[PDB]
DNA sequence: CACAC
DNA sequence: GTGTGTTTTTTTTTTTTTTT
């Protein structure tokens, strides 16, 4: 969560679903009425970054309701079927999301499931990490596999596989 | 068996855990005894209950396991679990004589998260046999209805005593058991006649379906793959060829693949096939909602509230393919075809048909393939056609022969599949002629007729037709009549509520307007994707299988698509004279019109007043039409013939 | 809304950190994209002013704390997050550019015009930062020396580039090309880091 | 960076080496340093003892660190001792202790595997046993502890993890990724445990 | 029979487990890599069998319909031996070759090169749809319901149920196959030109 | 497969 | 009592090809 994470800042902008609680007036600046006021009990989109502060300071302005990805049925693909989920195309940077809602809501349930998630998960990418070809003179379920990971998952198998391949290199040279 | 036994006192106390299907049970169990109480009446509910496969797994995970790994060991012992539950809490009404000998086995139906056993025909590898399996596809082939014994009951006449025998087949019992020679015991074992007691035995509804993975998602140079499905007791007839589906069910093996003497050597394989346990119809292109889309209380408010607004015609027609610049009495015309008027089935057989069709011929890379592409994602029931890729035979009925059974049948085409649809034919200049006569038919009288290989048959198609068509030459020639512009019979053209001239007239601000359209919609990203990225797809948002004022510019797509449907179920408009007086004024001065001598004006036109005023009754959802549906509908009737505004 | 413009910065900026992990390539760095920091600029400005207007308006107008505050503290916010993208690029370039300063001291000293002229000021003056620390006590030493352990004292090379004659410390090296020495890596690594000698 | 990306948190194979050459290995001179009582230049070094270098008899084991071993035997000049942990029979009977006990890993020395691999490379022909049989068994034992290793990752809790008698090579391999998924394990924890 | 297969197998373990270009068990390392991947298969190249010994390329050679299987049986047990902790139902391995022997053209295939190993050039035309056969067979008697296990090699010599009951009589084809509990593969048919 | 040759 | 023998199909519908 340090300030200067590409991630981390890629990830404070994500649009979330909320709704309004005051008939604040003059917003709406790029929310298709820039002079005209926003309403209250008004679900809107709002960036992650700037809701969770609209979340907190106020009655608090925005009430956040719950996004897609952390629905009843994302949490039953979770809880059924880890390894086979495709999570880059739930979000690009789901875990950062997850961990900053838990953060706000002290959802202890989610972050049980995530944790079961990423368990299940690291074991398998730890799996084809350590998966090196050798030329006898790029396996179909290596990249199959690859295409369902966040840039997380993706930075510590790109990490765990470059340790692995300078190993065998150091060893085999 | 002490195993099923376990298995068995484990799904009861699964089902006392949560007591939502005990309550489903009794609402059916209840629904059933009201009818039999209850008579021109003849809908029964099934012995089937749908399951969370979410819930079992929170319950016990390794029931869960087992019933999505081995299921041939687990569902029976389910099935015999639940079966003793809804036994246990019957009404125990006085029995029929029939329903203690007729066996009424509760089926088991399942939903929710899949994970990798969500599949298609083609990733549908070997692997997975013996595995509970949930595959989307089209069903394309359907085998005829045919029931089949499994328990025949005999009665003694000389002990005054009833025999049953249970009979069982590898397609109708999970667990392998030795077929049966399928012949009814005339004889007791002490030498005494039986005679076979039909009713009181026990015959099921079996059907075998082939389903087809989408075209869509079929890769690069390969054709779609099938497999075959066999839908049994209430599953049978609850779809179609051309339906969009995802099954969940076994994947079984059978056959013998030689192994017999017969072919030691030969590499045959074995018979592969899905008993389907569940069938949830994913329809409309939108994978995962069905064409009878659920409407929502608030949906249904909303609609009610736009319906209020004066413009809303326009707004629902410019909101339909905004991607598409211009056209707005296209996309009204188009609007209107898609909900259209009343359909009157007159008495002494005569029928008035409400679907409006619409021939629109025009200039090259002018959208008109576009805008029935549009049409096909957008329609509930859209089918699309080539005329150089359509054969008449393969568009209304062909004449093949069945597999299951070994005897002729016949096959719905392109048009009988479309019924109460839309039928969106591109290069229609291109059609054959000797087929064409076969869709004026259908455009004439909304019904085709079969007399070949012994078949005397006549097929209902009450669709509504959309062509695209191209001039004569490679462009339109203005300077010549739009009769031999057109290579089509002027017969042909009759039928037709409406035919739209488009004409790719070079302008220079409406160029550059179109060109400054195009590149914005070019220039679109997509929310998930980064620029410089192929857009891959992948489709596999089945995350859980089945069920699991104001004035905008613009609405969603499935918005729309919702009105439209609330709109043809709900409203029904009635002509009025406040319009019939409008219509024919209208009607007349049309018909005698010296700019109207090169139009084929005639009382069909009166017709497509009539229905394009029962369409704009149903855009404003008035339950009659008015006097603004009528000079609306003759303003675009006049647009359509001269063009002048 | 307000953020889509930091959000296209620090995009390309990830971007260009793909770019650069891939291997070792030593590429140079992406132009500096004046654009989009000119287009953020004016963007802060226009807040900025919007925030003076809301201010004095209050100050003239009757508007209750309500409102005043809350527009002001999302603008404020908004200048917040649109800095932090600025600031997250611009440390970037800055890491990348301290990459290239520290593995090219005793390389190369270079396409200049992908950066602006405060990068290439503060590349200017980071060369020199760093020739005074390596001069200023820890001397002895090479500070931008090799970062692979010295496993071997003596090997073989090859010469790429001919330069000639090259006195080294005690004799001198005549680099003909396609010509094979053998001698101590020691005092031949500036020679291969500069690309003449490739044999290991 | 001053420091490059892949060498922010763990060592490079070649760290590893050069940390391993440091160990005090016993050798065979084969020169012999020893000036009698009836010039030459003393090593004296300042990271190791010259003592031993200046006091060097010809085939009489001493104790030399690794490094300086290697760089005789570039030369005829020295003989490389194999440690008693690289015979056959200890390996075997390792090999035996590993399989009786599928959930503790072996008593071997530390660095046993880059040694293993630099004295197949340099020092291939100091060995009593067949070589193709030591580079048999030492495979084998890197396999047997990575199936091992692969077994004890199943069990990745958010507090703690205890890999007792682990190689150096093997940690240094797998630091990357299980420091950095124990890492994303204990914030989630601490994120829900934010009351 | 059985004194040979077991030397074969144990020759061709020995092979896998020690050879070996340099420092390198190459063959060990594809098949760990392999089965970490959940890819139980393995593709041997045949100039380092034949490098090897010429005496194991001259019996694979010779009857290559009975010695795969072996060949494959051994990749199990190595499988077991280097992927599983001792103190199972592991697929048995599929194996692939590769080879530099001069490829035989398709109009030069002949009465003769019967059950020997032809390398060969084409062009596919077309490719039939994945059928399954056997492997594991789980049968069950028909009257004394004596229920046993087949193993099917895939390898056609030149298979049927079993003409007799096995342990009254039960008739000459008492056996009925089990598929609930059978083990299948897929396979695939291609048409050359 | 099974009843008839 | 060992081992057989059926039931068992070439329509209608596409696509090509030569005349016409
Ligand atoms: N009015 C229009 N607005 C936007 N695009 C258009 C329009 N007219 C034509 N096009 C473009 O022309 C292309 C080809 O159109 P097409 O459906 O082939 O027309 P036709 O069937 O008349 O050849 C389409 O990709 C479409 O984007
Ligand atoms: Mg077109
Ligand atoms: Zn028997």
């Amino acid at each position: 969560m340090g300030y200067y994470d590409i991630d981390d800042v890629l990830a404070d902008g994500t649009e979330f679903p909320c709704k309004f609680q005051y008939d604040i007036p003059g917003l709406g600046y790029l929310e298709n009425n820039p002079g005209r006021p926003i309403t209250k009990n008004t679900k809107l989109s709002l960036p992650l970054w700037l809701a969770r502060i609209l979340a907190i300071v106020g009655v608090p302005f925005v009430e956040l309701l719950p996004p897609d990805m952390f629905s009843t049925k994302v949490m039953n693909a979770i809880k059924t079927d880890p390894v086979a989920l495709d999570l880059h195309s739930i979000n690009s940077h789901f875990f950062s999301l997850a961990i900053k809602w838990i953060m706000l809501f002290s959802e202890k349930e989610l972050a049980n499931v995530v944790s079961e998630l990423l368990l299940q998960r690291a074991q398998e990418l730890n799996h084809h990490a350590s998966s090196l070809s050798i030329d006898l003179n790029t396996n179909i379920a290596t990249s199959t596999f690859l295409l369902k990971l966040e840039e997380m998952e993706k930075e510590i198998y790109k990490k765990s596989h470059e340790s692995y391949k300078d190993t065998k290199r150091w060893m085999f040279k | 068996d002490a195993v099923f036994g376990d298995r068995v006192r484990r799904f009861q106390e699964f089902l006392d855990t949560f007591t939502s299907y005990r309550d489903s049970v009794r609402s059916i169990q209840v629904y059933n005894s009201n009818n039999a109480a209850n008579s021109t009446s003849l809908n029964i509910l099934p012995h089937r209950i749908i399951i969370s496969l979410d819930d079992l797994r929170e319950f016990d995970r390794s029931f869960w396991s087992g019933i999505l790994v081995e299921p041939a060991y687990f569902i029976p012992p389910a099935e015999k679990a639940l079966t003793d539950l809804a036994d246990s809490m019957d009404d125990v009404p006085h029995p029929n004589a029939s329903a203690v000998s007729s066996r009424h086995p509760w089926k088991l139906s399942f939903k929710g998260s899949f994970g990798a056993h969500a599949l298609s025909p083609r990733t549908l590898t070997a692997q997975h046999l013996n595995k509970l399996v949930s595959v989307e596809g089209i069903v394309t082939k359907t085998s005829l209805v045919r029931p089949k014994l499994i328990r025949s009951v005999h009665y003694a006449a000389k002990t005054g005593r009833f025999h049953y025998r249970d009979y069982t087949d590898a397609t109708t019992t999970l667990t392998t058991r030795i077929p049966t020679p399928a012949i009814y015991p005339t004889e007791d074992t002490e030498g005494n006649k039986l005679t076979t007691e039909y009713g009181y035995s026990t015959f099921i509804d079996h059907q075998r379906i082939t389903v087809q993975e989408m075209p869509e998602m079929a890769p690069a140079g390969q054709l779609p793959r099938s497999i075959d499905v066999i839908l049994d007791d209430d599953l049978v007839d609850k779809t179609k060829p051309g339906d969009r589906v995802n099954v969940v069910g076994v994947f079984k093996s059978l056959g013998a693949g030689g192994m017999n003497q017969s072919n030691s050597n030969t590499l045959i394989g074995f018979k592969t096939l899905i008993l389907g346990n569940t069938v949830y119809p994913l329809h409309a292109r939108s994978t995962g909602v069905a064409a009878r889309q659920m409407l929502t209380d608030f949906d249904i408010r909303n609609i009610n509230k736009l319906s209020k607004k004066k413009d809303i015609f326009d707004i629902l027609s410019q909101s339909l393919a905004p991607s598409i610049y211009g056209h707005d009495h296209i996309k009204k015309a188009i609007l209107l075809m898609l909900m259209g008027g009343v359909e009157k089935n007159l008495e002494n057989g005569s029928h008035l048909r409400g679907d409006i069709n619409i021939l629109m011929v025009g200039d090259p890379s002018t959208a008109k393939s576009q805008l029935l592409r549009f049409v096909l994602n957008t329609a509930s029931l859209a089918i699309a056609t080539t005329g150089r890729g359509s054969s008449g035979v393969g568009l209304t009925a062909a004449v093949t022969t069945d597999r299951e059974t070994g005897e002729r049948r016949l096959e719905a085409g392109a048009m009988v599949l479309a019924d109460r649809g839309v039928v969106c034919i591109d290069e229609f200049d291109k059609m054959t002629d000797v087929d064409r006569v076969a869709i004026h038919e259908v455009m004439e009288q909304q019904t085709v007729t079969i007399a070949k290989a012994g078949i005397h048959t006549t097929l209902n198609a009450r669709c509504s037709v959309i062509a695209a068509a191209n001039p004569v030459f490679g462009q339109y020639d203005v300077n010549r009549d739009p009769h031999q512009n057109i290579a089509l019979p002027d017969s042909l053209l009759s039928r037709f509520d409406l035919l739209f001239v488009v004409t790719d007239d070079i302008n220079e601000i409406r160029d550059r307007s179109i060109s400054e359209h195009v590149l914005r919609t070019h220039r679109y990203l997509p929310p998930g994707y980064l620029e410089g990225e192929p857009v891959r797809e992948r489709l596999n948002l089945s995350l859980a299988v089945g069920e699991d004022t104001e004035i905008p510019k613009l609405v969603t797509i499935p918005f729309l698509r919702k009105y439209v449907q609330y709109a043809k179920e709900r409203v029904i408009p009635q002509l009025t004279q406040e319009a019939i007086n409008v219509i024919v004024k209208n009607y007349t001065d049309l018909r005698n019109d010296d700019n109207t001598k090169k139009s084929p004006i005639t009382a069909r036109t009166l017709e497509t007043l009539i229905r394009l005023a029962t369409a704009h009754a149903k855009v404003r959802l008035s339950k009659t039409v008015n006097k603004v549906d009528a000079k609306v509908a003759a303003n675009l009737l006049r647009f359509a013939l001269l063009g002048e505004d | 809304m307000y953020g889509d413009l930091g959000n296209k910065l620090v995009l390309e900026a990830k971007r260009t950190k793909q770019l650069y992990a891939r291997s070792n390539q030593d590429v140079n760095l992406p132009m500096y994209h004046e654009d989009i920091i000119r287009n953020i600029l004016k963007e802060v400005s226009n807040l900025r002013k919007n925030t003076e207007y809301l201010k004095e308006q209050q100050q003239l107008g009757m508007l209750d704390d309500k409102v005043a505050k809350c527009q002001y503290f999302v603008t404020l916010l908004c200048m917040e997050r649109n800095k932090r993208c600025l600031l997250a690029y611009q440390r970037l370039r800055t890491d990348i550019l301290d990459s290239m300063a520290w593995n090219n001291n005793g390389l190369d000293l270079m396409d200049t015009n992908n950066l602006s002229h405060q990068e290439q000021e503060y590349l200017k003056e980071y060369c020199d930062l760093i020739t005074d620390l390596k001069s200023g006590d820890l001397v002895d030493i090479d500070l931008s020396g090799s970062l692979v352990p010295p496993s071997d004292v003596f090997i073989d090379v090859r010469v790429l580039k001919d330069a000639g004659e090259i006195q080294t410390e005690y004799g001198v090296f005549n680099l003909i090309k396609d010509s094979q020495f053998f001698v101590r890596q020691s005092d031949v690594e500036r020679l291969i880091q500069q690309g003449y000698l490739q044999k290991i | 960076m001053s420091l490059p990306a892949h060498l922010q948190q763990t060592f490079s194979p070649e760290e590893i080496q050069f940390i391993v050459e440091n160990e005090p290995i016993k050798i065979f001179p084969r020169i012999t340093t020893r000036q009698k009582i009836r010039n030459h230049t003393r090593w004296q070094l300042i990271t190791t003892d010259d003592k031993a270098l200046n006091n060097m008899v010809a085939m009489r084991s001493t104790e030399v660190v690794l490094w300086i071993a290697l760089l005789l035997k570039q030369q005829s000049k020295c003989s490389i001792v194999a440690p008693q942990w690289l015979t056959t029979k200890e390996l075997d009977r390792k090999i035996q202790y590993e399989k009786t006990h599928p959930d503790r890993f072996s008593e071997l020395p530390w660095n046993w595997l880059v040694l293993a691999r630099i004295l197949f490379n340099k020092a291939k022909d100091d060995f009593h046993d067949p070589i193709h049989e030591l580079r048999g068994k030492i495979q084998d034992l890197r396999e047997i502890r990575q199936i091992k290793v692969l077994k004890g990752l199943k069990y990745l809790n958010e507090s703690h993890l205890q890999l007792d008698n682990l190689s150096l090579l093997e940690i240094n391999e797998l630091r990357p990724f299980i420091t950095e998924i124990m890492d994303k394990l204990r914030e989630i924890h601490t994120a829900s445990l934010t009351a | 029979n059985d004194d040979d297969n077991t030397e074969i197998i144990k020759s061709f373990k020995n092979f896998i487990l020690e050879f070996r270009l340099d420092s390198q068990f190459i063959y060990r390392d594809q098949l760990r890599n392999n089965i970490l991947v959940k890819n139980y298969s393995l593709t041997v190249n045949m100039e380092h069998l034949i490098g090897y010994n010429e005496d194991i390329y001259k019996k694979l050679s010779d009857e290559p319909s009975d010695i795969i299987p072996l060949f494959e049986t051994a990749i199990t047990q190595v499988a077991k031996r280097i992927s599983i902790l001792s103190r199972n139902s592991l697929p048995t391995f599929q194996l692939i070759l590769n080879s530099n022997a001069n490829q035989i053209p398709l109009r030069d295939l002949d009465s003769e090169h019967v059950s020997k190993i032809v390398r060969l050039s084409g062009i596919i035309i077309s490719t039939s749809v994945l059928s399954s056969r056997a492997t594991y067979l789980s049968i069950m008697c028909r009257n004394c319901r004596h229920t046993t296990s087949i193993t099917i090699n895939n390898f056609n010599s030149i298979v049927s149920l079993p003409r007799s009951c096995l342990s009254k009589n039960c008739g000459p084809d008492p056996y009925i196959i089990i598929h609930e509990s059978s083990k299948f593969i897929d396979q695939q048919f291609l048409k050359l030109q």
